[PDB]
RNA sequence: GAAUGUUACCGCAAUAGUAAUUGAACUUAGUACGAGAGGAACAGUUCAUUCGGAUAAUUGGUUUUUGCGGCUGUCUGAUCA
RNA sequence: AGGGAAUCUGAACGAGAUUCCCACUGUCCCUAUCUA
């Protein structure tokens, strides 16, 4: 599948994995027979047996081969990085044996079945279940060392990083111990040491940063002077779509010497030759021209103490890889703070209210004392909403006291004309 | 079916007796554990739901309660209990000299035949200074470890046409077994009201002979129903006043009117006294008499601790169906009629 | 949900089954002509607003209606 | 799910029951308590009423 | 997945084999209800949906882009007497539904008719396609 | 002043809210921190007001309204329009509609000058919007999507609509607004923008998913910085 | 609460009586009894069936043009609770109440005339 | 259900059975932890599923109250019954 | 004056058989009530 697999089934070496699925078949399936029962009942009782340890370590074996990432059909990176950190073909012996190991076990279910069905006592029977299961044994006891390796590859595959080779990347390059530690520590949250010695990391750390509204990411590497360690760095500067950022470091430190770095850089440039190089200075001034014939390269002088052409370093590297009527607003708004969160002097939200109260499910919000009335005697509100068959709001209006001496008024001019006899 | 609900059987009578009772503390003011009343009645309330977390908080809510008439219990004993390695056991009971008619109508299966001669060497055992009363207090006070009271209700101010009532055993959970069996004392003869026990958002315990109905047909056949149930926490919406109208009144509705439906309740009469309008449903039917009792227990979750803020009180007719909660909305709503003029 | 005015009813059974709201317009002098019966009153006035609350007893105070109102067409 | 006699829910809810959940019951049965005894003093004055 | 707070008791109308309208402006005209997600379990008991539930549902009489695949249904009509914490018990006219991914997102873009005033509550992109509540 | 923020864990702010240049209108949830999100940014300034229609939490797409006015649909308790009428102030006019459609927020994107609506809509309400509001009304449809409020995002200052509208469309009907209109989206690719942001003039509160690349997007198109 | 009429009847509709009943068009029928529900399901005429309100309307057996039937109304713009102004109201409508039934008595006398 | 004086009321409790169940929702949180993608838990509160004990306020169902009404036929020489 | 359409069998058939489409129902979800 895709960039990282942490997502595997783990992987029992060998002697344990027969304890699982032995003990299994020993317990999920009926234990016990008489041998006055019917030959039929014992049959059919062994060969329950039988297949159930078959699809037992079947499924211990399945759960390993589509686990593990098809190494050659993932992608040229990861084929050649896992190449790198594993001997492929040995990763290939190991799978291969494993998938032999299937195909045996599943040989031997097919075989004891078959051969079960002709069985004349209760012995003979046991004696070819014994025989089966005991044979699924020694199959899986030859795989002592395959699987000793899987469990290794399955925990160092699942502590590897996810980097992206369909996003905007920048290597970050250079002798081992430059200062490029210090770089990646400088742009982004990603714990890197800076420890005074040649080969402090040992793998592609990556750190993710964001400019220009877009997810970046810088890959770390632990450098170049052939090892499984340094071969890791060559094959991340060819795979992936990205620019190179070769770090110098023009002091008495490093312990190495700069022309060393001119060499290299010049002996690793056909690899890098695609990529439009970045390069970053943290007779003698001349061999520094020397690096820049060379035809994409760029210099650029820095200090990582400051905070501020660490910053500019970034800026034209993303540079170089996208290359590659009035409204109303009410014064009491205007006039208004920002809310600090930090801050000791603030208003109390209704968030410090109910933690103030006690509890978020425990508090009920008065909806009363918010709303605006012409006396604040009243703001407990009662409204009685309903009086005698008819509801009260469909009475309700402004100017009911005159609206009714209107109806008095019209009282009396039915009153005395005589309706009420 | 529920194994525990078993030997499925009769009950020994429709009084079923409280089986356990709240605890005790030896600090608290002396207080009434349990109150008897007649379960006839049920009604639909609405009420504005102020129970945070919920999906009504600020919303109205329409449900189901129950009317349990209770009339104001009358104290007519204190039995007291001695604690031993067989259980308890009744060493004393002292009765009030003067009992109702009721009450030695209950001391007899036919009424009208006897001679009514009941506790009249009872009353003439009084007849002096006490002397002997007193030297029986003296007896609970000094042993038994507990004290129930002895009551009965009110079975007349109760429309019911069965004129006998019903004694009762209530403990006290009031600290001091002296001021359990003198608070009997300050008591005999005289009457304790409803909301003296109970108030509103109070949970209860409503135990009830659960709705008789006979033969029935490992699922087993047999007798199903008239079986002594306990149901527990059923929240008290409204303890209400006999004397006060208004009682179906809330702090919306306000129209003066009883609880008490149009032509009562079905198969029972009106309610003429205190009552008490319990959520939910209580067991057994109407016209059954039921025994709350409070709790057990200090049971506070948010169903037990939040106010209930009644809005509307239904007392449209149950017996056919509801259109008009007063008799004056029906002949508003109808017009004037034939036989009116 | 449709909506017409009662002259597009009348000039076209098949019409009803469909139809919702038949609405009463009186700015025309047609409508006026139509007021001026011994029809139109009588129930009649809520029967157009409510199509589907009718029933057949009412289908056919309407059908007998629009005969009337062909006629004087 | 949690039973109703898993211990660590006994122990969260007597915790509650040492706080408001209990005083807010102590605060009722005193309220019931006062009620109780303004019943024994208006039976008295129906006491007296016969006693005029 | 996708309902917003608590989901209450309301009582269930449509059973697993039962055939509801199609709401939104899709292409589906109706739609065969064949499992109901998260339901409970008892023996011999179908499954049965309400207002407001997400069952899985094929469409039967609709577009073949619809069709072929077997997706989540929200039902926005019921048609069986159900209650309302406000007094009243309310029915509708027919049964009704609308389709949606797992994540309670809307393919259509208009719900046609009333939509229940339980399912605008509890799936609120439904409420964002509604054009009628209640 | 781009605000990001949830409802109970929900993306959805128009649906839960409703925020105009006078007031805001929120729902009772359990949780107070969507109240308390509003109360840091605004204040005491424009009152935010604890509200349920027809006891739905679903407020925001269930009503109208701008500074001058506030539509309510016909499920509107008399409790709630009592509610409503105490915490605003008189400047702001409360008027509940009878109508065959109910969800306000879906059926009237508006501003304080300008109005779209549903094309079926009752003449009764179209001209009850002209008075309550005293905004122009149009009848007009987003490139086929026949609910105007779900799909536009609207103000005095810009609009933002659905990504499925046409150019065309977007000359034709910014003409109508007379506001610049960017097709974007909210919410990492929600094409339900009126429910996915609440807007005024100088606020613009989004969910907890909207990618900055599109914050930066409502940012310029309503020009707060 | 809202104590509402019936479709049919134009009776009383109390919460948690009847059944309310929603259209495809999205409409509100609430009724007071199944007597009513029934009888608006077998799509029966109210103004032809006597015992309902609508009949005796239009025949005039009851009054339907009044001044205390326009206080009725569904009222729309509210108001900011004044204590006083609901204090008025509590006396108002225990006031027309009392009108309106001898308005509608004094209706009966004028109808019943001619018959001793 | 006889018996242990009769008869009645209130009780005690040896013993026997016993029951609750699981799911997620809001704060706690987009915090801990995390290159990132993602992403928890306790305490507080809110619902639901299954199971059990109940109950009929309302809804739906149900009708030899055959309660009232309508239709068809049939008899009193016709109406009404 | 109960449908309809195919097919297997001896173009309609015949209460031939099967399959599908449409309608209907307590067969069922899930029982409830009444009468004899």
């Amino acid at each position: 599948m895709q960039l990282s697999w942490k997502d595997i089934p783990t992987v029992a070496p060998a002697n344990d994995l027969l304890d699982i699925v032995l003990n299994r078949t020993q317990r999920k399936t009926p234990t016990v027979i008489r041998p006055g029962f019917k030959i039929t009942r014992i049959r059919a009782f062994y060969m329950r047996k039988v297949k159930y340890t078959g699809e037992g370590f079947v499924e211990k074996f399945e759960d390993i081969l589509k686990g593990f990432p098809n190494i050659n059909d993932v992608h040229p990176f990861h084929r050649d990085l896992m190449d790198t950190l594993y001997e492929k073909n040995h990763y290939k012996i190991s799978l291969a044996a494993i998938s032999r190991a299937k195909s045996l076990v599943e040989q031997v279910a097919r075989d004891y079945v078959r051969l079960l069905k002709f069985g004349q006592s209760l012995f003979q029977c046991k004696q070819l279940k014994r025989a089966a299961l005991g044979r699924m044994a020694t199959i899986v006891k030859k795989l002592r060392d395959p699987l000793a390796y899987l469990e290794q590859v399955r925990q160092h595959i699942g502590r590897l990083p996810s980097i992206d080779p369909n996003t905007r990347t920048l290597l970050i390059c250079g002798y081992p111990n430059v200062g490029k530690s210090s770089f990646l520590r400088c742009i982004t949250k990603s714990d890197v040491d800076v420890q005074p010695y040649a080969f402090t990391t040992k793998s592609l750390y990556v750190g993710h940063f964001d400019y220009k509204y877009l997810r970046f990411q810088a890959i770390d590497t632990p450098g170049i002077l052939m090892n499984n360690i340094e071969m890791q760095s060559i094959y991340a500067i060819a795979h992936l779509r990205s620019c190179v950022l070769y770090f110098m470091d023009l002091s008495e430190q490093c312990g190495f010497t700069i022309e060393a770095q001119v060499k290299l850089f010049h002996s690793i440039k056909p690899l890098f030759a695609n990529k439009s190089v970045m390069v970053v200075i943290n007779e003698r001034a001349q061999l520094l021209e020397s690096v820049k014939e060379v035809p994409g390269v760029e210099i650029m002088t820095s200090s990582c103490q400051l905070e501020e052409n660490v910053m500019e370093v970034r800026n034209k590297a993303c540079e170089k890889l996208l290359a590659s009527r009035t409204p109303f607003i009410p014064e009491s708004v205007k006039n208004l703070k920002k809310y600090d969160p930090e801050d000791p002097n603030r208003r109390k939200l209704a968030r410090d209210i109910e933690a103030e109260n006690g509890g978020a499910g425990v508090f009920n919000v008065n909806l009363k004392d918010k709303y605006l009335l012409e006396d604040d005697e009243w703001k407990n509100d009662i409204m009685p909403e309903i009086l005698d068959g008819k509801n009260v709001y469909d009475f309700l209006d402004p100017e009911i006291a005159a609206k009714l001496q209107a109806l008095e008024e019209e009282e009396e001019k039915l009153e005395n004309e005589g309706f009420y006899n | 079916g529920h194994l525990g609900f078993l030997p499925r059987k009769r009950a020994a009578s429709i009084r079923a007796r409280v089986k356990a009772f709240p605890k005790d503390d030896r600090s608290k003011p002396v207080a009434l554990t349990s109150f008897l009343g007649y379960k006839a009645g049920m009604t639909t309330i609405v009420r504005d739901l102020d129970r945070p977390g919920s999906k009504f908080h600020k919303r109205e809510v329409v449900e189901a309660v129950t009317v349990v008439d209770t009339p104001p219990v009358v104290v007519v004993g204190v039995v007291g209990y001695v604690e031993t390695p067989r259980g308890l056991r009744s060493l004393t009971t002292v009765w009030a000299e003067h009992l109702s008619d009721e009450v030695k109508r209950r001391f007899y299966k036919n009424w009208y035949k006897s001679k009514k001669k009941a506790f009249t060497k009872y009353s003439a055992k009084y007849a002096q200074d006490g002397a002997g009363i007193e030297r029986e207090l003296a007896r609970i006070k000094k042993y038994a470890s507990v004290v129930r009271v002895l009551v009965h209700t009110q079975i007349r101010k109760t429309p019911l046409a069965q004129k006998k009532a019903h004694l009762a055993e209530i403990q006290l959970n009031g600290g001091s077994i002296s001021e359990k069996v003198d608070w009997a004392r300050e008591h005999f003869e005289k009457t304790v009201a409803v909301d003296s026990v109970f108030e509103q958002n109070e949970m209860i315990d409503a135990i009830a002979v659960t709705k008789g109905h006979g033969f029935e047909g490992v699922a087993r056949a047999g007798q199903r129903g008239y079986h002594s149930r306990t149901s527990i926490n059923h929240k008290i919406y409204r303890v209400g006043k006999g004397d006060d109208e208004a009682n179906g009144a809330t702090s919306f509705d306000r129209t003066k009117k009883t609880i008490t439906p149009m032509g009562g309740f079905v198969h029972y009469g009106e309610i003429k006294n205190d009552f008490i309008m319990v959520k939910g449903c209580i067991p057994g039917n109407r016209k059954r008499i039921v025994t709350l009792r409070k709790s057990l227990y200090t049971n506070t979750s948010r169903k037990a601790l939040e106010e209930v803020s009644l809005k509307w009180i239904d007392t449209a007719s149950k017996f056919g169906k509801g259109r008009f909660q007063t008799p004056a909305e029906k002949h508003a709503f109808m017009g004037t009629l034939k036989k009116d003029l | 949900y449709h909506e017409t005015s009662i002259l597009d009813f009348v000039r076209t059974i098949s019409m009803l089954g469909e139809m919702n709201k038949f609405t009463i317009d009186e700015n025309d002098h047609e409508w006026k002509i139509l007021k001026k019966l011994k029809q139109t009153t009588d129930e009649f006035r809520s029967c157009i607003e409510d199509l589907k609350v009718l029933g057949k007893k009412d289908f056919k105070m309407i059908l007998r209606w629009r005969k009337i109102a062909r006629e004087i067409l | 799910a949690k039973s109703l006699r898993a211990s660590s829910h006994l122990n969260a809810k007597s915790v509650k029951r040492r706080g408001v959940f209990q005083k807010a019951v102590d605060a009722r049965e005193q309220r019931i308590s006062d009620k109780l005894k303004e019943d024994l003093l208006k039976q008295k004055l129906e006491d007296l009423k016969k006693k005029e | 997945n996708g309902a917003q707070g608590t989901k209450f008791r309301i009582s269930l109308g449509l059973p697993v084999g039962a055939i509801m309208n199609c709401a939104d402006n899709s292409g589906a005209r109706n739609l065969y209800i064949i499992a109901v997600k998260g339901s409970g379990s008892r023996l011999n008991r179908l499954p049965a949906a309400s207002l407001g539930d997400m069952v899985m549902a094929t469409v039967k009489k609709g577009k073949p882009e619809l069709r072929k695949k077997v997706m989540p249904a929200i039902v926005v009509r019921q048609a069986k007497s159900w209650r309302r914490r406000d007094g009243v018990f309310l029915y509708f006219e027919d049964n009704a539904g609308v389709i949606a991914n797992p994540k309670g997102e809307m393919k259509g873009s208009a719900i046609t008719g009333p939509v229940g005033k339980e399912c605008a509550d509890l799936w609120p992109r439904v409420a964002s396609n509604s054009g009628v509540v209640v | 002043m781009a605000t990001r923020t949830q409802f109970e864990n929900s993306n959805e702010i128009g649906v839960f809210s409703k925020l105009t240049n006078t007031y805001c209108l929120v729902a009772v949830g359990g949780s107070e921190n969507f109240y308390s999100a509003f109360e840091a940014e605004l204040g005491d300034a424009i009152p935010i007001v604890h509200t349920t229609i027809a006891g739905t939490r679903i407020i925001g797409r269930m009503t109208a309204g701008n500074r001058r006015g506030l539509l309510v649909p016909t499920q509107t308790t008399d409790q709630e329009l009592q509610h409503l009428r105490n915490s605003l102030p008189d400047s702001v006019k409360i008027q509940r509609v009878e109508e065959r459609l109910s969800a306000l927020g879906n059926v009237i994107c508006c501003n304080d000058y300008v109005a779209l609506v549903h094309p079926d809509i009752d003449r009764e309400t179209e001209e009850l919007i002209s008075d309550v509001l005293g905004v122009e009304v149009f009848r007009q449809t987003i490139s086929g999507n026949i609910l105007v409020g779900s799909y536009c995002s609207l103000s005095n200052q810009g609009g933002l609509v659905h990504p499925q509208t046409s150019v065309q469309d977007q000359e034709e009907l910014s003409s109508l607004l007379q506001v610049p209109l960017v097709a974007g989206t909210v919410n990492r690719g929600s094409s339900v923008v009126g429910a996915g942001m609440v807007v005024n003039d100088y606020l613009a509160v989004t969910g907890l998913d909207t990618t900055a690349p599109e914050l930066s997007v409502i940012e310029s198109i309503f020009r707060l910085q | 609460m809202r104590i509402y009429q019936c479709h049919f009847c134009s009776s009383p509709c109390y919460p948690g009586h009847g059944i309310m009943f929603v259209r495809n068009d999205a409409k509100e029928f609430r009724f007071c009894r199944s007597k009513c529900h029934k009888a608006f399901k077998q799509r029966r005429n109210p103004r032809k069936l006597k015992w309902t309100k609508a009949f005796r309307k239009a025949a005039g057996k009851e009054l339907a043009v009044d001044s205390t039937l326009t206080f009725a109304q569904r009222r729309n713009v509210p108001v900011r609770y004044n204590r006083e102004l609901v204090a008025t109201t509590l006396k108002a409508m225990a006031r027309i109440e009392e009108i309106r039934q001898k308005r509608e008595r004094a209706f009966y006398k004028n109808r019943m005339r001619g018959n001793k």
